[PDB]
């Protein structure tokens, strides 16, 4: 799980790609017991 | 303005006065979001002592459930957060509250590396 | 900020755009601070 | 290719998933020529 | 608005395998023809 | 999986052969996708003069309109392709035909400088 550079064309492209980013990078950091929970959710609702 | 949402982001944010506040205009302290989460829930995991203890007074259920089974005691064993472990256990945390993968809050401790409250839980039995 | 149904046709699209709002969804469980902290880590890489 | 319905909490997650679908399903509409001409372009590009 | 190019890094394999494809989707964008991207969003607003 | 579909594709991608099978194996040269799309315009958006031709010849209806009312003769003039506009002009293409923003062909062509096309479209009246 090391670092990755990528370039993209465009600046909205860039802002939805930061956005993405984002949440993303900050995944790691919501507890795991949440994560279980979201999870159970989401086959239930699928 | 729905004071349930406001409440569950005033408790992941350590926002004291705003959840004092909040319960003096009517607030459910057992409100839980989509997922069973109660404000309770998220002040255990995040760390926040004083809003925890506010919460139990104003008569937060101390073993509510989220979609997962996880409760309070949960969270703060999984988080590592020994002071607030010792309240909820002082009112009236059930020790053996399974989630739904069978891990008690003791397991969830083990799990994380949070010895000094394993001890606590396995002796608290 | 009830819960809305997208439609979507095509599941490789309802697969990548689940894994994607699973982080989207999963941000509202982190503290301000927490955001602003890694915010503020990527200001400093512009 | 089915229309499948996707649950979504709230407008900003909603509105985000929304332009990225499109991107997505807007490439049906896409010469396979093109879209090799650009895979090509990026694995040129490593 | 500017046709410029950003760069961006990202930490972890699969985060990196997910934006690569996106920006595929994205950049690919530009290239379809503007009456089919005006008759898709008069649908997504029809379908609203 | 679908025939509709198949042709669809073969006409994007400019693959004559592919298209002329599919026909011949009963495909529907009038299918259309979800948007109201059809094989003539999307052989003519990108510009497979061969493959319009065989379209109209087995059928296909030189006005069909998209959810946003694009008929064949739009996408031809905007996209620059003056051979296929003169030949859906010839299978009788409503050169006053309206998007729903009322954008004609002429319009399309201007707005993206096919000036041979849009004098074409214009004279075509």
């Amino acid at each position: 799980e090391d670092t990755y550079y990528l370039q993209v064309r465009g600046r909205k492209n860039f802002e939805i790609l930061m956005k993405l980013k984002e949440s993303l990078e900050l995944m790691e950091l919501v507890p795991q017991p949440l994560v279980d929970s979201y999870r159970q959710q989401q086959q239930l609702l699928q | 303005s729905d004071l349930g949402k406001k409440l569950l982001e005033a408790a992941i944010n350590g926002q004291l006065d705003e959840v004092r506040i909040l319960m003096a205009n009517g607030a459910d302290v057992n409100a839980a979001d989509a997922l069973g989460v109660t404000p309770l829930h998220l002040a255990a995991v995040w760390g926040h002592l004083e809003i925890v203890e506010v919460l139990l007074k104003a008569g937060a259920d101390v073993n509510a459930q989220d979609q997962h089974g996880n409760t309070p005691l949960h969270l703060a064993a999984w988080a590592g957060h020994l002071e607030i472990v010792e309240v909820l256990l002082k009112h009236g945390a059930d020790v053996n509250a399974q989630d739904k993968f069978g891990k008690t809050p003791f397991d969830l401790a083990i799990d994380n590396g949070n010895k000094d409250i394993a001890e606590v839980l396995q002796k608290a039995a | 900020d009830e819960l809305l149904y997208l439609p979507v046709r095509g599941r490789e699209t309802y697969e990548m755009l689940l894994e994607i709002k699973e982080s989207l969804e999963l941000m509202q469980y982190l503290p301000q601070h927490t955001i602003e902290t890694y915010r503020q880590q990527q200001q400093q890489q512009h």
